[PDB]
């Protein structure tokens, strides 16, 4: 029967987004990256996804 | 195992979990949330299984209870034995066709007047098993009926013996007697043993009640009495006080005399109860722990 | 009870078993 009613969101969050880097800077080897994973307001992560 | 037959009809086509098609009372009991053991347990199902009860119960199915009511007389047929237990798959495939051919307000009314005397009115089954006159009274009065009232020696003590073996096939709910033949039994279980053969046993005591014997006189009753009147009187036994047959006919030094011998085993087998548990108590040898037992004993 | 959240088979709810909270995964464990 697959239930409802507080089971699902109501409520458009977006299934899937892409975040934006932003201060990246280099080395003759290496490399860096930075982003702000804004995981906000009545939502979860799960961060093997 | 059972003691009804409807209840069965009533375990074998009613849904196990409650619907309210047919029990209203417990599921609406279930919707309002009111009930003792787990209240708050009908918000928490989704819209599958509220819907699905919830309009069900404020206005209720209409079933045809055909099909159930013909399982409490099918059933109530086969618990007594009428119908063999290989063939009710046929007679309520013919009985369903047949309340279902001749249909009316009647038979529903009818078939419903039939479920309640084969449980209230089938008492009699339990009353006859307990007074068992199957084959102990009304199959003993014939014979009642048969035997001469008219004995020339001891006429008192031949209407007080058949007035305790009266009582013997009534306070034994197993026993009973019957018409096989040209003459009357007596078994004193189903599946049973020590079958009297009571026509000739009553012919063999008439002529008997009478003798006044001593008591120096043992084995002269091989051409006298019978082993199985010699059976019978042990099976009137215990229900024989020592009113019944005084002191000093033959008969009392027979029924009297059997009544010591049972005796004899009813404190024996307690005896014998303790010499075969003090065999392992000690270790005695299981081979040898009846045969010098008995032998004491017999 | 949380029964408006596990997906029912029939009316009783999918309840799991016990070992399926935890984990124990270690090299030789």
């Amino acid at each position: 029967v697959a239930p409802t009613h507080d089971v699902t969101t109501d409520r458009s969050q977006r299934l899937t987004l892409r975040f934006v880097p932003v201060d990246r800077e280099d080395t003759a080897y290496s490399y860096k990256v930075r982003f702000t994973l804004a995981v906000g307001d009545n939502r979860v992560l799960d961060m093997a996804s | 195992q059972q003691v009804d037959p409807a209840m069965l009809a009533a375990l074998q086509s009613q849904p196990s979990g409650v619907t309210p098609s047919d029990d209203w009372a417990a599921a609406m009991d279930r919707i309002l949330a009111l009930t003792t053991r787990n209240p708050e347990a009908f918000r928490q199902q989704p819209q599958a299984n509220r819907f699905s009860a919830i309009l069900e119960a404020v206005v209720p199915s209409r079933t045809n209870p055909t099909h159930e009511k013909v399982l409490a007389i099918v059933n109530a047929l086969t618990e007594s034995k009428a119908i063999r237990k290989d063939e009710a798959g046929l007679i309520y495939n013919a009985l369903l066709e047949r309340v279902a051919r001749y249909n009316s307000t009647n038979v529903q009314a009818n078939l419903d007047r039939l479920t309640t005397d084969v449980r209230e009115a089938v008492a009699q089954r339990e009353r006859f098993m307990h007074d068992t006159n199957l084959g102990s009274q009304v199959a003993l009065n014939a014979f009642l009926s048969t035997l001469p009232a008219n004995v020339p020696r001891g006429q008192e003590d031949y209407v007080s013996f058949i007035s305790a073996l009266r009582l013997l096939v009534a306070e034994v709910p197993q026993s009973e007697v019957y018409q096989s033949g040209p003459d009357y039994f007596f078994q004193t279980s189903r599946q049973g043993l020590q079958t009297v053969n009571l026509t000739q046993a009553f012919k063999n005591l008439q002529g008997m009640w009478g003798v006044r014997a001593p008591v120096g006189d043992r084995a002269t009753i091989s051409s006298l009495l019978t082993p199985n009147t010699r059976l019978l009187l042990l099976l009137i036994a215990p229900f024989t006080n020592s009113s019944t047959i005084s002191r000093d006919s033959y008969l009392g030094h027979l029924i009297t005399l059997y009544r010591e011998a049972i005796g004899q085993t009813q404190v024996d087998e307690q005896t014998f109860q303790e010499i075969t548990s003090v065999s392992r108590a000690l270790g005695q040898q299981d081979t040898g722990s009846l045969e010098a037992t008995l032998n004491f004993l017999l | 009870n949380f029964a408006s959240l596990a997906p029912r088979h029939g009316s009783r709810p999918f309840m799991g078993t016990w070992n399926e909270i935890g984990t124990s995964q270690l090299n030789g464990g």
